[PDB]
């Protein structure tokens, strides 16, 4: 499956955590925020860390 | 302040404050055990940061 | 409708400092006030105009809602022995001075 519906799908679960892991209470800082800058960490080498620890 | 803590569970102590007569009139959670720490050797505070603290 | 109107207005804001929705006991408010007698009560139309208070003071004013005061209880001689007058709004400063002392009634 694209590595984009991967992305999506991860940074739900991350926005999620940043709301009763680390209690964050900002919705809007819930927002523009994600678990890898895209541009320094390619998706493929997420895809390769979900392979390995899914 | 003390009331900026907040978990998402009921055992929250570390977010109960209290006037002391002993101490400036100001906020004194009475209530843990032990405090280890090593503080950081040089804050310098922002403009803004150091207002809110006095 | 500005009954509505009050909550139409303070929910198309980006920074959320107060919720109202006439509905089942919706309000609460960002705990960075220092917000002591418990809401969610929805009693009157006292929390209405409160919260739209909060919402001009926070946002628009520019005051820092770290620095606000809300439903403060004081111990006065008092008329009856149980009210304890309570401050329904203030406005602090960053040494503890209340500068807006205000009375919100419906």
């Amino acid at each position: 499956e694209s590595p984009q519906k991967l992305f999506d799908r991860i940074n739900a679960l991350y926005k999620r955590a940043l709301r009763e892991q680390l209690n964050v209470t900002d919705e809007q800082k819930i927002a523009e925020d994600n678990v890898i800058n895209r541009n320094k960490f390619p998706l493929n080498k997420l895809v390769y860390t979900v392979q390995a620890l899914e | 302040p003390f009331r900026f803590y907040v978990k998402e569970t009921s055992p929250n102590y570390l977010e109960t404050a209290s006037p002391d007569a002993l101490y400036g009139d100001k906020e004194v959670n009475g209530k843990f055990d032990v405090v280890v720490s090593n503080p950081p050797f040089s804050v310098d505070l922002d403009t803004q940061t150091q207002r809110e603290v006095r | 409708n500005w009954q509505r109107i009050v909550e139409a207005k303070l929910e198309q804001q980006k920074h959320k400092v107060a919720e109202i929705s006439l509905e089942n006991g919706t309000v609460n408010y960002s705990k960075k006030i220092k917000h002591n007698r418990n809401l969610k009560a929805l009693t009157g139309d006292e929390e209405i105009v409160r919260a739209f208070l909060i919402d001009r003071l926070v946002n628009e004013l520019d005051y820092k809602p770290e620095y606000l005061e809300t439903e403060k209880e004081y111990t006065i001689k008092g008329g009856h022995s149980k009210i304890n007058p309570r401050v329904d709004v203030l406005v602090k400063d960053d040494k503890g001075n209340p500068f807006f002392f205000i009375e919100v009634k419906a």
